[PDB]
RNA sequence: UACCCGCAGAAGAAGCACCGGCUAACUCCGUGCCAGCAGCCGCGGUAAUACGGAGGGUGCAAGCGUUAAUCGGAAUUACUGGGCGUAAAGCGCACGCAGGCGGUUUGUUAAGUCAGAUGUGAAAUCCCCGGGCUCAACCUGGGAACUGCAUCUGAUACUGG
RNA sequence: UUAGCUAGUAGGUGGGGUAACGGCUCACCUAGGCGACGAUCCCUAGCUGGUCUGAGAGGAUGACCAGCCACACUGGAACU
């Protein structure tokens, strides 16, 4: 019922007296594809043990995210370290077009028509965390009718 | 001067003709100043292919525009078949 | 200084707003009452009163939703650098229409959205977002 | 301007029934159908992100033949049109003059349809057009040629296809030996598990 | 109701003609900042009535000389 | 990064 | 001439580049930091899918590669849409003209702006729906577009006088 | 790493001049004109409707088509 998919693999390392000793990072995203999207990340000795415990923090961590059937419902800016990110939602049919990370974050949560431009910072550990907390500000017009208390046009 | 003439468009072996008002020292693709209507040799003759517009010939010939003979058949049959 | 008043108004407004204030206060003028006055009827803040009359001052009401801010951000688009200006037809609007772009026109100060059934222009002054 | 190989190690390389023969001999009983060719067929490759648009686009080329300069040439047109993208990607496939012939059935293979498409055998509304790459307009009746009706290439085609299903949009007519495509095909009424959003991915770059 | 322009005085000394600029506000066509952009023009002064900082109003006629080609109507305001 | 400063000097493209 | 009738028989009609990653595809032998390869990363001194060859495959296609040039990628001259404590960058500091900008209330002008309308923005190109050449390219009907400029009549909240 | 340039030059009278206005030309009279919103000098370039690239804003350029200007071995001049 869960969809997962690995992002990226890099191998680090740790200097000891003896001289060094390697490990693997892992960055792995889970969701439903209904608008619930959980990150994870892992650091283990070996490269099934280091996707696993990704996977093993990407059941909790997991958030909830107004969609309008499949799509964005307005554009909004994500800023971090050096991921400047800017989506747009696109009309019916457009197709996922976005580099290799936003596709990861943006399958699992069902979304299909978005615009994806990631500037600065090419860091596919810096572009998620911008895009998961890009979503949880991005508000929905029945929330923002909780604000403003009118059942209008607008909603 | 003010003349009535053809400007051949069209692509190699498909010939076709643009009815536009000029002057003389144009060429036949030249600067000239209308457009009038539109002219088709290789047409099928039972659907379009030949319109003009009476009222824009009447202005321009009236203030004395020398016509050709190949435009000029055009106005011979236009009273025949309308 | 305080040469655009409006900018420093938006300032006032945002930061009351994060920082949990109950209320804000601000030296006041014509177009400052035309504004919050709007945003008053946009559902965006609560209420406004005026005191004094030699030093006029503006207090605006805040609002919350559970200590959350309503007005989440605002930008000052026009500016005295620099003046930005729009016709009926490329009137822009804040998060696809859902924020509302605050415009002066002869008509009074209205939305983009009142500005469809006016059908004018003029100096874009916040967008409210 | 076609692909002279092997038809089913095409679908060796792919794993997917492509319809490139009738339908009389199984598919498994020729070749191992999960087998890649060459030296390491058995070894289960890797599938990267860039794979999944390359060998979607792979699969639906193969089946109408198409080379990579027409069908970027429809890629042109799918994005001038209104409406979905895919949508309008499956209108210009489906609405081919070979795929016309084969879906009704008087050519057994697709490539046994181009040819009786290109060896002057195809009337469109009384009209013999003689390449397979004609967008066919609705509401039109196509027919068999009168010297043509007696080959055995239509005699023994009109039974296959008659075994399988047909396809709702067609008017197949064997006696007359004729046909009529009547309206533009939709989404759900092709093959749901051909992904087109992954073809256009690759095209968008 | 004819095309009529309007502007300041910057030279005066010569007879028979005046000196009048002409600013006008321009919306840039890169970065949209309304700059003054300054016109100079040689006015034809019949009976040279007009001073330094004269806000006047001219209009339209045939080129008088080498450089001239507007005329006078009336001084809006003179000698303030 | 001033508007006004680009009115007396726009960006020298290389 | 296109077109069309008739004849004979698959007979007259497929190649190039790549194969470590980027980027689609894996083994084997030969050579031994020599030879070579190469756009980047950097490959090869005794086991090289990276060199040379073979096997097999991939991507294209009557074309396929390479070189040179322009933009994009490059938000890497950042108006849209960048920075200046230490990554390149805040003049050593101060005065001040020109220039830019300006609190608040009212009236007036309608300058900027906005609304409407006229005239104009040649045709061709691009876009919309069509038609035509067996198809496409291509040609073409009308419309839209050409966000421009000039003038008149308006509205007065903001900017200017 | 071009800051002052310019005496038929800027303006006026009169005469002359072309198809037409005009330092277009001539005598006289005035000392102004231009210019930090780039005068002047040096280098480079035909320009535009457009093509190409780009989500757009922008960017690079002006072959084929069309519009205009200039040029016809080099330089100068007039006739018709
Ligand atoms: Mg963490
Ligand atoms: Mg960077
Ligand atoms: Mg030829
Ligand atoms: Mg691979
Ligand atoms: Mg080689
Ligand atoms: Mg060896
Ligand atoms: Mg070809
Ligand atoms: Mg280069
Ligand atoms: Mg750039
Ligand atoms: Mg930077
Ligand atoms: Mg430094
Ligand atoms: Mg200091
Ligand atoms: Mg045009
Ligand atoms: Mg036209
Ligand atoms: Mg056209
Ligand atoms: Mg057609
Ligand atoms: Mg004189
Ligand atoms: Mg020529
Ligand atoms: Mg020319």
């Amino acid at each position: 019922e869960l969809q997962e998919k690995l992002i990226a693999v890099n191998r680090v390392s740790k200097t000891v007296k003896g001289g060094r000793i390697f490990s693997f990072t892992a960055l792995t995203v889970v969701g439903d594809g209904n608008g619930r999207v959980g990150f994870g990340y892992g650091k283990a000795r070996e490269v099934p043990a280091a996707i696993q415990k990704a996977m093993e923090k990407a059941r909790r961590n997991m958030i909830n995210v107004a969609l309008n059937n499949g799509t964005l419902q307005h554009p909004v800016k994500g800023v971090h370290t050096g991921s400047r990110v800017f989506m747009q939602p696109a009309s019916e049919g457009t197709g996922i077009i976005a580099g290799g990370a936003m596709r990861a974050v943006l399958e699992v949560a069902g979304v299909h028509n978005v615009l994806a431009k990631a500037y600065g910072s090419t860091n596919p550990i810096n572009v998620v965390r911008a895009t998961i907390d890009g979503l949880e500000n991005m508000n929905s017009p029945e929330m923002v009718a909780a604000k403003r208390g009118k059942s209008v046009e607008e909603i | 001067m003010v003349t009535i003439r053809l400007a051949r468009h069209g692509a190699k072996k498909r010939p076709f003709y643009q009815v536009v008002v000029a002057d003389s020292r144009n060429a036949r693709n030249g600067r000239f100043i209308e457009r009038v209507g539109f002219f088709n040799p290789i047409a099928s003759e039972k659907e379009e292919g030949t319109r003009l517009d009476l009222d824009r010939i009447a202005h321009w010939v009236g203030q004395g525009a020398t016509i050709s003979d190949r435009v000029a058949a055009l106005i011979k049959e236009v009273n025949k078949a309308a | 200084s305080m040469q655009d008043p409006i900018a420093d108004m938006l300032t006032r407004i945002r930061n009351g707003q994060a920082a949990n204030k109950a209320a804000v206060t601000m030296p006041s003028s014509k177009l400052k009452v035309a504004i919050a006055n709007v945003l008053k009827e946009e559902g965006f803040i609560e209420d406004f009163k005026v005191e004094g009359d030699t030093k006029p001052e503006l207090e605006l009401t805040l609002k919350y939703f559970q200590g959350k801010a309503v007005v989440e951000s605002i930008q000052r688009v026009s500016r005295p650098g620099l003046r930005i200006y729009k016709r009926k037809d490329e009137l822009p609007k804040v998060m696809a229409g859902l924020g509302i772009a605050v415009v002066s026109t002869s008509k009074g100060v209205m939305t983009d959205r009142a500005a469809r059934q006016a059908g004018l222009g003029g100096e874009i002054i916040c967008y409210v977002a | 301007a076609r692909y002279l190989g092997p038809k089913l190690k095409l679908s060796r390389r792919e794993g997917t029934d492509l319809f490139l023969k009738s339908g009389v001999r199984a598919i498994d009983t020729k070749c191992k159908i999960e087998q890649a060719p060459g030296q390491h067929g058995a070894r289960k490759p890797r599938l990267s992100d860039y794979g999944v648009q390359l060998r979607e686009k792979q699969k639906v080329r193969r089946i109408y033949g198409v080379l990579e300069r027409q069908f970027r040439n429809y890629y042109k047109e799918a994005a001038r049109l209104k409406g979905n993208t895919g949508e309008n990607l499956l209108a210009l496939l489906e609405g081919r003059l070979d795929n016309v012939v084969y879906r009704m059935g008087f050519g057994a293979t697709r490539a046994e349809a181009r040819q009786l498409v290109s060896h002057k055998a195809i009337m469109v509304n009384g009209r013999v057009v003689n390449i397979a790459s004609y967008q066919v307009s609705p509401n039109d009746v196509v027919s068999i040629r009168e010297k043509a009706k007696k080959q055995s290439r239509v005699k023994a085609a009109l039974e296959l296809a008659e075994q399988r299903e047909k396809p709702t949009w067609l008017e197949v007519d064997a006696g007359k030996m004729e046909g009529t495509f009547k309206r533009k095909p939709e989404r759900s009424d092709l093959s749901a598990d051909i992904n087109e959003h992954l073809i256009v991915e690759l095209y968008s770059k | 109701k004819i095309r009529t322009l309007q502007g300041r005085v910057v030279s005066d000394k010569m007879e028979k003609s005046i000196v009048v600029a002409i600013e006008r506000f321009v919306k840039h066509p890169i970065y949209g900042k309304f700059i003054k952009r300054t016109t100079k023009l040689h006015v034809h002064d019949e009976n040279n009535e007009c001073g330094i900082g004269d806000v006047v109003e001219i209009r339209e006629c045939r080129p008088l000389s080498k450089t001239k080609s507007w005329t006078l109507v009336r001084v809006v305001e003179k000698a303030v | 990064a001033t508007v006004n400063q680009l009115v007396r000097k726009p960006r020298a493209r290389k």
